[PDB]
């Protein structure tokens, strides 16, 4: 049956930074249970911030904040740059 | 007095001004030798962790692969993949960096080495090496050799059911004589996964003194020998009636 | 401002933490450790602050903080 | 374009981004820019992993990153290593760090 | 007289064990708290019920260390805490890298 | 005339050698199937006739490898700070302690 | 068939190995059974909660899933078989 993993991007990311390179099952099982597990670390802190401001839906301001508050300094500016980058882009397309 | 040429000479079996009775050897070769080691399998490459430059020799420089490299801490040579490269200390097996040496008479008891210059602790000086036997092979050659009435037996049990014979062919490292007061020491070290043994030195040798490290105590038969050094406690006989191995 | 924190106040503190014996270095030490505990509760209380688009720090804002940082604090309107 | 990482220009899949959110009970509603902004944050990190997971590789003149490269990979990176310091990499192994004491003198 | 070193360190020691009230003084606190609350953001408020509680989480987590540290000092056979003891406490805990 | 040996290491060497090459590789260190037989007995006794998935144990079994490099890399942090070498079972208990570990 | 003193399976050298990942060099003798102690007692309490799940599943047989929910329970998230 139908078994979703993020296997098909990694690759896609992965030869856009490293062309020449493979990654066996067992990393790319590694690298789908990191997904998985920032994307759940992520969602949880924005659902209690939109829970804490008693409000009742997640916008990119939660998830911003949410990653604010998950990553640290350096990866987090960065991950915030590329998350507003993102949305710009989406919203101007 | 070494005087190594190929053309052999009028010398009986002495081994004095004349070594051209045998047949030198440079490298202990194998008889049943098979890939059940662990040569390349988990030893694949035992790399140590230096940083070195190399961009300045003669001035403010340093040996690269010193007393602070791991691997010369560990009994272990840097392989040819050391970030040095050719600058690495340790590969002195590859190199043959030998020491100054030369053979002869010292004394009626047999032929023994004297230092000719000065030479500091742990440096090296030669190495063993000899024909490797196997188990069934070991057991009948010492008996058949055993009756053909001879002193000298080269025989050193690399490991324990590996022995190494330099009868036939033996390098220089074969005359040196045994004294209760050791001046050198052998090691075990692993080259390239191989086991190797060496000789090292263990305190500033003057200028013309004896080199001999202190034999292992072993009986195989029924007689018995004796040493002549007589240092401080020169014991000669046996430890005692012993028969392990 | 930050050596406020008086010496025998840390003396003290560490007497409830059951200690005879203190050193010097010690209060400077515990000064910085102090430091960064604020350092990292204080952001993330801010950050919660922030995100609700007050000037003011609440309690409720530093006791979410302190839930993040797995160390669950009680009196506060939990 | 149609897929929705086209418009926002990102590898990862928008949509199923916004499925998860809405089958995760997180809120009542969501946003049509959270799942654009989390994708994007998600891609981030994957490609900075990626590329010292390869460059580890490569350290090792391997083609292939396995779970060892992730591993040195994570635990070299400050940030990194931060972000997993309680998680455990199947096959990881450790860094090599022996204590000072323990060495010869 | 003289108490021998040593002694009234352990009075105290029952003393405060058996009370609760805060043991640093509010004011240079909340001095700290504004001066480093001042480098996320200006011109800031701060509930006082917060100050409290930033207190109370900062003083339990001292006392708590310091635990762990006599714990230490005890280990290494000593009974003066010492940083060395600190930065070892911190260290397994994993705070500290 | 006998064969002689050449001479005999110095202790603590192997233990580093050891140390650096378990801590180049990453193979799993305690054998497989008794632990699998000590998984079995324990959730035995938290409920019987239960089946596992290798998978699962592959899992546990790493599990408990970290869990316990990481507790002796804490236990040999303890023995340095009490001036000793050889780790000893207080060291693990410190490390427990400390750890918030019962 | 019955199952008894498994503990004991985890024998000296393996406990040894592991000692050396973790930058032991000296060993003392009593380390051992504190060690067989320590990995009782966390099996235990990672495999009370994944038979909890399994338990609430229905099934008879123990999932991987099942593990890595306990450890991920336990503060202890493993990647590398799901999740
Ligand atoms: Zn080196
Ligand atoms: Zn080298
Ligand atoms: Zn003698």
């Amino acid at each position: 049956t139908r078994k979703e993993s993020y296997a098909i991007y990694v690759y896609k990311v992965l030869k856009q930074v490293h062309p020449d390179t493979g990654i066996s099952s067992k990393a790319m099982s590694i690298m789908n249970s990191f997904v998985n597990d920032v994307f759940e670390r992520i969602a949880g802190e924005a659902s209690r911030l939109a829970h804490y401001n008693k409000r009742s839906t997640i916008t990119s301001r939660e998830i911003q904040t949410a990653v604010r508050l998950l990553l640290p300094g350096e990866l987090a500016k960065h991950a915030v740059s590329e998350g507003t980058k993102a949305v710009t882009k989406y919203t101007s397309a | 007095d070494d005087f190594r040429d190929p053309q052999r000479w009028k010398e009986c079996a002495k081994q004095g001004k004349m070594p051209c009775y045998f047949d030198l050897i440079e490298e202990n070769v194998y008889l049943t030798e098979r890939k059940k080691n662990k040569s390349h399998r988990d030893i694949k490459r035992m790399q140590c962790e230096c940083t070195p430059l190399s961009k300045d020799e003669r001035a403010q420089g340093e040996i690269a692969c010193g007393e602070d490299c791991l691997n010369r801490l560990l009994m272990i040579e840097c392989s040819s993949r050391c970030p040095n490269g050719d600058y690495c200390s340790n590969r002195r097996f590859q190199r043959k960096q030998h020491a100054d040496v030369e053979v002869i008479l010292t004394e009626k008891k047999g032929w023994g080495l004297r230092a000719a210059k000065d030479l500091p602790s742990n440096t090296f000086v030669l190495e063993y090496c000899g024909e490797v036997l196997d188990h069934k092979e070991f057991k009948a050659r010492v008996k058949e050799y055993a009756r053909n009435k001879n002193i000298h037996y080269y025989f050193m049990a690399l490991k324990n059911d590996e022995i190494i014979d330099a009868t036939q062919k033996g390098n220089c490292s074969r005359f040196m004589n045994h004294s209760c007061e050791p001046n050198c020491e052998t090691q075990k070290w692993t080259v390239n996964g191989q086991l190797r043994v060496g000789f090292f030195t263990t305190k500033l040798v003057p200028s013309g003194s004896e080199l001999t490290f202190d034999y292992q105590f072993q009986r195989y038969g029924k007689e018995a020998q004796k040493c002549f050094c007589g240092s401080a406690n020169c014991r000669g006989y046996l430890g005692g009636e012993n028969r392990v191995s | 401002n930050i050596q406020g924190i008086t010496k025998p106040a840390i003396r003290r503190l560490a007497r409830r933490g059951g200690v005879k014996r203190i050193s010097g270095l010690i209060y400077e030490e515990t000064r910085g450790v102090l430091k960064v505990f604020l350092e990292n509760v204080i952001r993330d209380a801010v950050t919660y602050t922030e995100h609700a688009k007050r000037k003011t720090v609440t309690a409720m804002d530093v006791v979410y903080a302190l839930k993040r940082q797995g160390r669950t604090l009680y009196g506060f309107g939990g | 374009a149609k897929t929705r990482s086209s418009r926002a220009g990102l590898q990862f899949p928008v949509g199923r981004v916004h499925r998860l959110l809405r089958k995760g009970n997180y809120a009542e509603r969501v946003g049509a820019g959270a799942p654009v902004y989390l994708a994007a944050v998600l891609e981030y990190l994957t490609a900075e992993i990626l590329e010292l997971a390869g460059n580890a590789a490569r350290d090792n003149k391997k083609t292939r990153i396995i779970p060892r490269h992730l591993q040195l990979a994570v635990r070299n990176d400050e940030e990194l290593n931060k972000l997993l310091g309680r998680v455990t990499i199947a096959q990881g192994g450790v860094l090599p760090n022996i204590q000072s004491v323990l060495l010869p003198k | 007289h003289r108490y021998r070193p040593g002694t009234v360190a352990l009075r105290e020691i029952r003393r405060y064990q058996k009370s609760t009230e805060l043991l640093i003084r509010k004011l240079p606190f909340q001095r700290l708290v504004r001066e480093i609350a001042q480098d996320f953001k200006t011109d800031l408020r701060f509930q006082s019920s917060a100050v409290m509680a930033l207190q109370e989480a900062s003083e339990a987590y001292l006392v708590a260390l310091f635990e762990d540290t006599n714990l230490c000092a005890i280990h290494a056979k000593r009974v003066t805490i010492m940083p060395k003891d600190i930065q070892l406490a911190r260290r397994i805990r994993g705070e500290r890298a």
